[PDB]
Formats: structure tokens, C-alpha cells, sequence
């Protein structure tokens, strides 16, 4: 019948996401243990937590 | 000091020399004792090996070249080379628990082995 009808809705669709994670300054130490020098002696392999 | 070394010089070959590896306390000897080189582009050779339970176990074409002595008033280690070679002239280190590597160990002053 004549009148006005409401059917449904639109949203703005996003657009590309975005990912903001802080600066990356501190580090694992992994320089001075995989290019290392020289190692334990075998009976003492080290535990670098 | 926790852990030093004492003689060296210059060693003539042949003859004995009473060489010294002094320290402060028998606390802080865990776990080896070692009189190491490290010669310029050879690997890792150790001379020595004085072990925490009283053992010395050494390359066995070494181990007859060499006296062994350990002392506990001073805490210093007595050893003695022999018909000497060019091959371990470099700084002569008193390293205690070489094998522990370049943390728990300390680096004596250095000595020289040449021959005339
Ligand atoms: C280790 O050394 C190599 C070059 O020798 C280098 O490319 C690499 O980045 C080093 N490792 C790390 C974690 O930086």
C-alpha cells in the first residue's frame, strides 16, 4: 500500500587492515650465542636462560 | 685476588722450571685447573688439566712430558717442561677451569716460551 517502508540497512564497508604494534628495540641476545666463539666442554654444556 | 699466576719468563729447554698458580681460597677452585695456549691460527691445545677431584688427565703424548704437583697452602700448581719447542710460544696462560669457558675462569698476566 502507498506509504514508507523501512527493509534494511548499509554500512561503509572498511578498508585494508591495520596492525600498530609498538618499536622494536629490545632484543634476545642471540648474536653472542650462535655467533659465539668457543664452547663449554661437553660434560657442561651451559643453560643461557 | 680470587685467582692469579705467577712464574714464567723465559724457560730454557731441557731443564725444569717450577712454575706457580696462585690463589685466594680452595672455594673457588670448582672444577679444573689448566695451563692452556693459544697459538695464532692453531686451534683450541691445552697443556694441562688439573681437575677439581685431584686428577690430571692430560694427551698422552703429553702426559709423560709432564710433572704433575698440587699444593693447597697457596693453593698453586707445580709443573715442570722439557725439551721445549717453538710451538708453544705464545702468552702462556694460567687459565683455572679452562673448560669452563671465558666466564668462569681467569686469565693469568702471560709468560713466553722461546728458543734461543
Ligand atoms: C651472524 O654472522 C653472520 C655473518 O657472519 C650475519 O649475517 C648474521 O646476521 C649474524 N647473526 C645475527 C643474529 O645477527
Amino acid at each position: 500500500e502507498k506509504g514508507i517502508y523501512q527493509t534494511s540497512n548499509f554500512r561503509v564497508q572498511p578498508t585494508e587492515s591495520i596492525v600498530r604494534f609498538p618499536n622494536i628495540t629490545n632484543l634476545c641476545p642471540f648474536g653472542e650465542v650462535f655467533n659465539a666463539t668457543r664452547f663449554a666442554s661437553v660434560y657442561a654444556w651451559n643453560r643461557k636462560r | 685476588v680470587q685467582l692469579v699466576e705467577s712464574g714464567g719468563g723465559l724457560v730454557q729447554p731441557g731443564g725444569s722450571l717450577r712454575l706457580s698458580c696462585a690463589a685466594s681460597d680452595f672455594s673457588f677452585y670448582d672444577y679444573e685447573m689448566s695451563w692452556v695456549r693459544q697459538a695464532p691460527g692453531k686451534a683450541l691445545e691445552w697443556i694441562g688439566s688439573m681437575y677439581h677431584s685431584g686428577r690430571t688427565y692430560i694427551n698422552p703424548s703429553l702426559k709423560s712430558l709432564v710433572t704433575i704437583s698440587r699444593d693447597n697452602s697457596k693453593n698453586t700448581l707445580y709443573l715442570q717442561m722439557n725439551s721445549l719447542r717453538a710451538e708453544d710460544t705464545a702468552m702462556y696462560y694460567c687459565v683455572s677451569n679452562w673448560a669452563s669457558g671465558s666466564t668462569g675462569d681467569y686469565w693469568g698476566q702471560g709468560t713466553l716460551v722461546t728458543v734461543s
